[PDB]
């Protein structure tokens, strides 16, 4: 969120 | 290779190409610091050696030196402006940093220079997905499929990431194959350790009759994973289970990490053990019977640990909505709705069914203040225009005269002096007020009152007010919502939503700036579909607690068929909001229907697009029916198994013991689907 952080599910580097 | 290279340098120290080649190999081996030394030699010997700068940038990226990587890619492009690879590498830095427009621009330059460039085209396709740019969408999808087909045929690692493969019209066969190739990257990496297979436990004697279960995750901390399962380790039965949590990430200081560390029988910080061989040795030393992969192909994964097979049974669980494609994973924990036996072929793993849904959420523990609500009648009586929630809400209500209880039980505060003061706080943008000694907080201001409550680390200790006016939602119309990242939307989905909006005059669609740069694209496509700007309302992404709480303001949630809400689906249901879904074929497209089936709301599951539209429109127009379904969700989020973490843990334990007894009897993994 603006001013903070909202972690989400995301891909690993390849 | 390395010993031969070093000899060539002992013979001829000024061999630029050789240094740059030796560095690349060292890089592949994971010896990043050693690789750096040789890239530096290469660029000293030849100050115009663009390829070395670019490859050095790759190494810095892997060392988590993003700024250094960017500098290298920048030098490479300065030396050779037509260097397509360097442009693509720069684009990836922009992408990973969240600057999608700049990423898009750099990938387009890469493709202009080298039109046949699978990595750049597929990475560009994902960027475009993220911001809902659907220019030439059908042709784009065809090209992605063609690229994957070619790469699979030619034995090259596909340019489509397995996590992203759910978003494109690839065959299940192709999707599994992409995953399998990633599984093999892991095997290749650990094969070089030349470690023998581990000797596994054959009974539970050494563990006093307890099954040792190891949960491996990079997401023990502030992340959806912990928001879903942080209560599970502490709910395991210590008479029958010994719980080991293996963290792949350092301690982020949050209460989520505190809880798991406090409640697991053992907690091991593998972030301090970079070597996968040593880390696997540690897991094996602990005597784990069932090792649970909570990452799959997601950020922070160390699937090399599983490729080494330190435990006799290894299962995929919860964190990754797809198959690993990998022979070293034995089971995927799922359910009959999510993964019907008919599609077992989509998965490399054997299916292991939980009885209702494999999905779980910690909402009853994180957000207990949302178990009950009251409203303020600011005029009929609505359940979602002005809402109050709080641990002490009942005591507050008891201090007021003329509170009415509406039955089908929802307390209603009449329009009086108290109600006006609450409404004025909202209108004025004030943070909080006091009424009869009770703390009444503006729901937009949670970070200013208790930041730990805002993030879900603590339960709020004040009474919170949530209103349609806080978000610019109409007081006199139906609100359809979808709180997912915008990448989950596709053209067919927005068309469906537009069709619904056109059939329900008095309605709006509520979406998030997730990211904000997707907003103008959705709005343009909506306009092309004939919807004026005011039919779709955007809000910013919110702190976790506000996001879950504000779902109470919607009438109906319209789930994304391409990839459903997962965490996001649980969030909406906890607010009591009916969710309309159309389950597809992939796991990721079937999760919401599984949640709804467990909840007990079969009438919200559509078999096709016309039914999805018809269900959504019925909810938006048949107001008695809407009241009935909302009532059903509100009650069943408590009475159903959906949010019951103790029941879930016990069912998980039953499943584990079935897996173990099967192994202990001398059998290789088989489906556990009864
Ligand atoms: O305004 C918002 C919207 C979402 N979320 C959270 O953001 C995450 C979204 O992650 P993801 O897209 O990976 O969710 P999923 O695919 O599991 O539905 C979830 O934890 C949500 O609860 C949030 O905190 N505020
Ligand atoms: C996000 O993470 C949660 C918990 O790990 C997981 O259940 C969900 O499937 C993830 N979302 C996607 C789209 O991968």
């Amino acid at each position: 969120y603006p001013g903070g952080s909202t972690p989400v599910s995301s891909a690993n580097m390849m | 290779a390395v010993r031969l290279y070093r000899k060539a340098l002992e013979v001829f120290p000024e061999f630029a190409a050789a240094h740059s080649n030796l560095a690349s190999v060292l890089q592949q081996q994971g010896k990043l610091q050693e690789a750096l030394m040789h890239y530096k030699e290469a660029i000293r010997i030849s100050p115009t050696f663009a390829d070395a700068y670019s490859n050095m940038g790759n190494t810095l990226k892997e060392m988590q030196d993003v700024q250094g990587a960017l500098q290298c890619y920048t030098r490479a492009i300065q030396i050779n402006p037509a260097f397509a690879d360097a442009h693509s590498n720069l684009a990836s830095i922009h992408k990973d940093s969240g600057n999608i427009p700049e990423a898009i621009a750099s990938y387009r330059t890469a493709l202009k220079l080298k039109p046949d460039f699978p990595d750049a085209y597929c990475n560009l396709a994902h960027c475009l997905q993220i911001v809902c740019d659907w220019t030439d969408y059908d042709e784009r999808m065809k090209k992605l499929v063609s690229i994957v087909a070619d790469q699979l045929e030619k034995n090259r690692l596909p340019s489509v990431h397995p996590h992203h493969s759910m978003l494109y019209p690839l065959s299940h066969g192709f999707r599994k194959a992409i995953a399998e190739r990633h599984g093999n990257l892991c095997l290749d990496k650990i094969n070089v350790l030349h470690k023998p297979p581990y000797e596994h436990p054959k009974d539970l004697k050494l563990s006093d009759g307890r099954l040792r279960v190891g949960y491996v995750s990079s997401d023990f901390g502030n992340h959806p994973t912990s928001h879903l399962m942080q209560s599970i380790p502490g709910m395991h039965n210590p008479d029958k289970f010994e719980v080991f949590c293996y963290a792949l990430s350092p301690d982020d200081g949050t209460n989520f990490r505190v809880k798991v560390m406090a409640e697991a029988n053992h907690f091991i910080d593998l972030s301090q053990i970079p070597c996968n061989g040593k880390a696997a040795d540690r897991i094996h030393q602990d005597g784990i019977h069932i090792l649970v992969n909570m990452n799959g192909y997601t950020k922070g994964a160390r699937n090399e640990l599983f490729a080494l097979r330190p435990a006799p049974i290894q299962a995929m669980w919860l964190g990754y909505p797809g198959t690993s494609g990998a022979l070293f994973m034995d089971y995927i924990i799922t359910d009959q709705e999510t993964s019907p036996a008919e599609v077992a072929e989509q998965y490399s793993e054997k299916l292991a069914y939980m009885p209702h849904t494999f999905f779980i959420g910690d909402h009853a523990n994180m957000f207990p203040h949302l178990k009950k609500k009251a409203v303020i009648d600011f005029k009929h009586i609505y359940d979602n225009r002005i809402v109050l929630n709080g641990i002490d809400l009942k005591a507050f209500l008891d201090s007021l005269p003329d509170v009415k209880i509406v039955k089908m039980n929802m307390p209603v505060i009449p329009m009086n002096t108290i109600a006006e003061a609450v409404i004025e706080m909202i209108n004025r943008g004030q943070i909080q007020i006091t009424i009869n000694g009770f703390s009444i907080s503006n729901g937009l201001a949670t970070t200013q009152i208790n930041n730990k409550a805002a993030t879900g680390e603590e339960v709020p200790r004040t009474i919170i007010v949530t209103t349609r006016s806080q978000y610019g939602l109409p007081e006199d119309a139906i609100v359809y919502c979808n709180f997912n990242q915008l990448y989950k939307i596709d053209p067919s989905t927005l068309q469906m939503w537009a069709n619904i909006l056109k059939r329900v005059p008095n309605s709006v669609l509520w979406l998030l700036r997730f990211p904000a740069v997707g907003e103008p694209n959705i709005q343009q496509y909506a306009q092309n579909m004939g919807l004026p700007q005011n039919r779709i309302i955007f809000s910013p992404v919110a702190p976790k607690e506000e996001h879950v709480r504000r779902g109470q303001l919607a009438d109906v949630c319209l789930d994304t068929p391409l990839c459903n809400g997962h965490t996001t689906g649980m969030d909406v249901l906890w607010a009591g909001t009916p969710m309309v879904t159309m389950p597809g074929e992939t796991l990721a497209s079937r999760v919401a229907a599984s949640q709804l089936t467990c909840l007990g709301c079969l009438e919200l599951i559509a078999k096709n697009r016309q039914e999805y539209e018809d269900i959504a429109v019925k909810l938006g127009t048949d107001l008695e029916y809407l009241k009935k379904v909302r009532g059903k969700v509100w009650k069943q989020r408590i009475s159903s198994p959906l949010f019951n973490t103790k029941q879930y843990t016990m069912e998980l334990e039953r499943l584990y013991l079935q897996m173990w007894e099967h192994y202990a009897a001398g059998n290789k993994p088989d489906h556990m689907i009864k």
